[PDB]
């Protein structure tokens, strides 16, 4: 009942990203394969969206293009370590209804103090590498 | 790895 795909996105020179609270770093579009008609992007708020989330990095999956009115999808995000291995993930508890231009994600994906702590190895060589797995419900 | 299963939110 689902078609599963994944995507990685490396944000080089992460410490040079000057985005403040409410601002966004956006990935290029991606899809499940060359024949896929859907287009998706990731959007990261490195200092959250508002005062109550400013201590988190927020991460969203955005449906950029789809042929019909809606797409239902489950999704999971993780950060890759220096070996390109998944660390902790955060995964949606169900499929969510996307329409063109709609996002779903986690406002509190990771605490900034955890992300920035050298002990955790999440910014190797000043790169933030995000990994997204999506399970698209087939219509 | 560990996966924390959570409700999603939207910015709209």
């Amino acid at each position: 009942k689902v078609v599963k795909f994944s995507y990685m996105w490396t944000i080089n020179n992460f410490s040079f990203c000057r985005e403040e609270m409410g601002e966004v770093i956006k990935s290029s579009t991606f899809s499940s394969g060359a024949n896929d008609k859907l287009k998706w992007c990731l959007r990261v708020n490195p200092k959250g969206l508002d005062e109550e989330s400013k201590d988190y990095l927020s991460l969203y999956l955005l449906l950029v293009s789809c042929p019909k009115s809606e797409v239902r999808a489950k999704f999971k995000f993780s950060i890759l370590n220096a070996k390109g291995e998944e660390t902790k993930a955060m995964e949606s508890q169900r499929a969510y209804r996307f329409v063109q231009g709609k996002d779903w994600g986690f406002k509190k994906f990771i605490r900034r103090d955890f992300l920035l702590d050298e002990a955790n190895g999440l910014l190797p060589d000043d790169k933030l590498t995000l990994f997204c797995e999506v399970s698209v419900v087939q219509d | 790895e560990v996966s924390i299963i959570q409700g999603a939110d939207s910015t709209t």
